[PDB]
RNA sequence: GGAUUUUUGGAGCAGGGAGAUGGAAUAGGAGCUUGCUCCGUCCACUCCACGCAUCGACCUGGUAUUGCAGUACCUCCAGGAACGGUGC
């Protein structure tokens, strides 16, 4: 599953009200970032589950990593990534500088590599089982090298990102 | 959008922005951009892989 | 399709006794024979009677000119 | 057409209040009776009057009655329920 | 004459009081001859009630005043 | 970068997920929360996350303030005049703060309208009988650290330290 | 003849308007339309058994206004001439 | 001759909306027919009133005379309603 | 102007109408009107105790019409 | 351009009865202070007719569902009824 701005939490207590659980989820997600939307239903199909869509994908990833298995109203909720994109996010959308990538999948196109590097800010260019990603900023390239060291993308293989030499 | 002879006798906004998109595409196409247009063959295998761009070569030689 | 104006004209031609209920007043209604009508649903009842459902009484008044802004429902009675 | 209907119908009872400068009473839907001289009227019974005296009765929420006076006022024709003309200025 | 009384408060948050005693605080976007108010993301106070885009009729309107700055 | 009127007038304000008027004041690093009179109590929620506020005080009278987000801050003391400035304060998120002792929760008992309180990720929550002391000192709070207060916890809070 | 033209010429005057629910709003009349839309600035409103509140602006409809109160120094004889 | 809230109510036909009457009755459902005089005819409607008597009906029709307010979704508040 | 209400689909169908003062009637519509006046043939009104009383063909004006719910699938 | 869906309004008013029941710190009159007696204004409890029946929101216990969605509202059982409105 690819990371997105919407994080879905399930296995929660369905005995509480919908508005109180939505306010509790908003107060829990406000510590990690700005919550743009909160989708919570109480029907027979969507019982005991909700989701929070944030502005930045990094805040949603930090909320999914930190609150993984956290006790919520007596029941430990399980957080995961969304399968599809949110409607509000789709409506709103429409060390060294060079980093060496190893053990990359050959079936991935340049758009998937751009979407993977879009967690860091704007880079100069991308080069394509080995790849070279060069960023315009040194701190952004360092954060991209520290973040992609063992990332969860195409789980049949393991991607490794290291700093380039001179 | 700069004032050039191309944007003469053009009085509407959207026409100007569309003609600017057209001229941008044309000129950007007809230049020589070495970054994406170049054929390097890195010494990683040294007898293969000539599909390296000008950026992947630096990443491999770093 | 049956028009309400045609039904009111047929009730005025038949000269049958009809009961008219008032708007926001369920305790008292009127009953009488509609002789004529107008565009503003103004009824002219001859020997009309005001029936109070709470007190179970009937007070006759005679010729009454009821306006159409107060009459909410009108039903036909056999009496 | 309009002037003859205003000078020959019920509005003439208003037109006798502004021409001869007589005092008339207006009972409203708020259980208040305002006696005064009608100075300006219209087709929608918009009454602009001067030197009015309004009397009513109120409960503490026994109750008691009360009254007050206004120099000049204007009341719309929607809240006017009853209008009574009586020779009270003499 | 100018009829700029309703156009000056356009795209602003206003709180309209109803006849029954309710208060709807929302962003006034458009109006009409019948004083039909369209309040996007409006709140109902009398307690807080989540309503959102509420299109209230002009017959149940009594008074309206400015609430705050436009978002 | 102190909190002034020009920073509050240029800050974004919109509707939150609970259909409440919230102003996003995050990313400002305000050392002290002040100059809040420019909002004129037109916001139902206050988003002051990721700041450097040391004391939750200095706020004017705001009857419309019902939610206060003070997450990811260094709040170590609470003002005693919180009830006189926010009578309708019901939501208080004080997660990841600098509260170490339970005695800072003693000015928080004046908020009678407070029902949702968050004191997670704090050294004061790691002390012995912190939840029982928070239930005994603040009986009006119904949800403490995303947990509903039961009758057994209220009986345990009323039994000890009576 | 028409009271709307007389009510529209009463701008910049401190008057009062009593509604049907007992709420009295006293303020300076700044805008009057053909539908008697009274737009006032810096008004004070007192409802039934409530405290008076001062507002910077107010907009009252014509159908909700029950009675009006004008000052004694208002030239009603000069404003009546169309 | 057609108002902008009337055009916004006519453009919102077919969405899950609600209409609260003057007596407190909330007819909720898909707006099938919306005329210029605020006549709301809905199919598979649901009655949730201020009385609270929640029921489900096949078809409902509420006129604009006793209609107090209308709660519509925020999908049409962006465009072309931006003036 | 003066557009008639869309009552062509509810013709000859058993519907329940609500009138002011808390009145409830049920009957088959026999026509339409631009003033929202409905003719209900063989109408039955609900009393306060719950008993239904047949009043026959009645005429309901649009000034007191609250809500009309169609009891039949159209 | 005051005659049914918007702007010349169908709005106004009052909360059942009884009991040697209880209170007006500073605010009733009369028998011309204080103490007592009488009479046209509330709240708390008790009795008859918990004013009645309805549904929604809500609290305790037990119990079922582990499900990827853009929402009037959502499992069921039992007790209690602080709230809302509908008809008498």
């Amino acid at each position: 599953i690819r990371p997105n701005h919407t994080i879905y939490i399930n296995n929660m207590n369905d005995k509480i009200k919908k508005e109180e659980l939505k306010r509790s989820l908003y107060a829990l997600f406000s510590q990690f970032g700005h919550v743009v939307d909160i989708v919570a239903l109480k029907t027979m199909k969507m019982r005991g589950q909700a989701f929070v869509i944030f502005k930045e994908l990094g805040s949603s990833t930090n909320a999914l990593r930190q609150l993984q298995g956290f006790p919520f109203y007596g029941k430990p909720m399980r957080i995961q990534y969304a399968k599809t994109d949110s409607d509000i996010i789709s409506k709103m959308r429409g060390p060294n500088y060079i980093l060496f990538l190893n053990n990359l999948p050959e079936e991935t196109n340049e758009m998937m590599l751009s979407m993977l590097f879009n967690q860091f800010p704007g880079f100069k260019e991308v080069r394509l089982d080995i790849a070279f990603v060069e960023f315009e900023n040194d701190g952004q390239a360092g954060a991209a090298r520290d973040a992609l060291q063992g990332f969860k993308i195409t789980p049949s293989h393991a991607m490794k990102i290291t700093y380039a030499k001179k | 959008i700069p004032n050039t002879a191309h944007f003469a006798n053009v009085t509407q906004i959207e026409d100007a922005v569309s003609l600017w998109a057209k001229l941008k595409l044309q000129k950007a196409s007809e230049r020589w951009q070495p970054d994406t247009e170049e054929e390097y063959e890195d010494s990683s295998g040294n007898v293969v892989n000539k599909k390296t761009y000008e950026d992947l070569k630096r990443q491999g030689l770093l | 399709m049956v028009q309400p104006i045609n039904l009111i004209f047929r009730y005025l031609q038949n000269r049958s006794r009809i009961q008219v209920w008032l708007y926001e007043q369920v305790n008292m209604r009127i009953e009488g024979c509609i002789i004529g009508f107008d565009e503003y649903m103004n009824l002219v009842l001859d020997d009309a009677e005001e029936i109070h459902s709470k007190t179970k009484s009937r007070k006759q008044l005679g010729r009454i000119m009821l306006k159409g802004d107060n009459i909410t429902l009108l039903q036909s009675v056999s009496n | 057409r309009e002037e003859e209907e205003f000078n020959t119908g019920p509005l003439s009872v208003l037109t006798q209040s502004v021409k001869n400068n007589t005092q008339v009473l207006i009972n409203c839907r708020n259980n208040k009776k305002l006696l005064g001289r009608v100075k300006a009227f219209d087709r929608h019974c918009n009454m602009v009057l001067e030197n009015v005296k309004e009397m009513w009765t109120e409960v503490p929420k026994k109750p008691v009655n009360k009254d007050r006076y206004i120099s000049k006022m204007f009341l719309r024709g929607d809240s006017v329920i009853v209008v009574l003309r009586n020779p009270l200025i003499a | 004459g100018k009829s700029s009384k309703m156009l000056q408060h356009i795209d602003y948050r206003m709180r309209c009081i109803l006849q029954d005693g309710r208060i709807f605080i929302g962003t006034f976007k458009a109006f009409d001859k019948h004083m039909n108010l369209i309040l996007c993301d409006c709140d109902e106070f009398r307690e807080k009630r989540v309503l959102g885009l509420v299109l209230l009729r002009g017959e149940n309107l009594v008074s309206m005043t400015v609430e705050g700055p436009p978002p | 970068v102190k909190l002034t009127a020009e920073l509050i007038e240029q800050a974004a304000q919109y509707t939150n997920a609970v259909r409440d008027r919230e102003l996003d004041l995050r990313g400002y690093k305000i050392p002290v929360i002040e100059n809040l009179g420019a909002t004129l109590d037109q916001f139902d929620a206050i988003d002051f996350s990721d700041n450097e506020i040391r004391k939750l005080d200095g706020f004017p009278l705001l009857r419309r303030l019902k939610t206060l987000l003070v997450n990811n801050n260094r709040i170590c003391r609470i003002g005693e005049g919180l009830d006189q400035a926010l009578p309708c304060l019901t939501e208080l998120i004080l997660t990841n703060n600098s509260l170490v002792e339970l005695g800072d929760l003693d000015p928080l008992a004046s908020l009678k309208s407070l029902t949702y309180l968050s004191i997670l990720r704090n050294p004061v929550t790691n002390k012995k009988h912190y939840r029982l002391y928070v239930i005994y000192k603040v009986p009006q709070v119904r949800v403490l650290d995303f947990q509903k207060v039961k009758l057994k916890e209220r009986q345990e809070a009323e039994k000890m330290f009576k | 003849m028409k009271l709307v033209r007389f009510l529209m010429k009463l701008s910049h005057e401190t008057v009062t308007i009593e509604l049907k629910n007992g709420t009295q709003v006293h303020g300076t009349i700044t805008g009057v339309d053909v539908s008697m839309n009274t737009h006032l600035k810096a008004v004070k409103m007192t409802l039934k058994n409530r405290e008076p509140v001062q507002l910077e602006t107010l907009s009252i409809r014509g159908n909700n206004i029950r009675y009006f109160i004008l000052p004694d120094s208002l030239p009603l004889d000069t404003l009546l001439v169309d | 001759s057609i108002g902008v809230p009337i055009k916004v109510l006519h453009e919102a036909e077919g969405h899950i909306v609600t209409c609260e009457t003057n007596t407190g009755e909330v007819y909720r459902g898909k707006l099938i027919e919306a005329e210029d005089n605020m006549n709301c005819q809905m199919s598979n409607i649901t009655v949730t009133y201020r009385d609270g008597r929640v029921a489900q009906l096949e078809q409902v029709y509420i006129r604009g005379s006793k209609i107090r307010f209308l709660i519509l979704p925020d999908m049409l508040k962006n465009a072309p309603m931006l003036k | 102007k003066a557009h008639p209400p869309e009552l062509k689909k509810f013709m000859d169908k058993k519907l329940s109408l609500k009138l002011n003062g808390g009145r409830h009637v049920q009957g088959i519509l026999r026509g339409f009107d631009p003033f929202m006046n409905l003719v209900i043939d063989e109408c039955v009104e609900m009393a306060t105790s719950g008993q239904q009383n047949n009043i026959g063909m009645v005429v309901i004006r649009g000034n007191s019409i609250i809500m009309l719910e169609a009891l039949e699938r159209v």
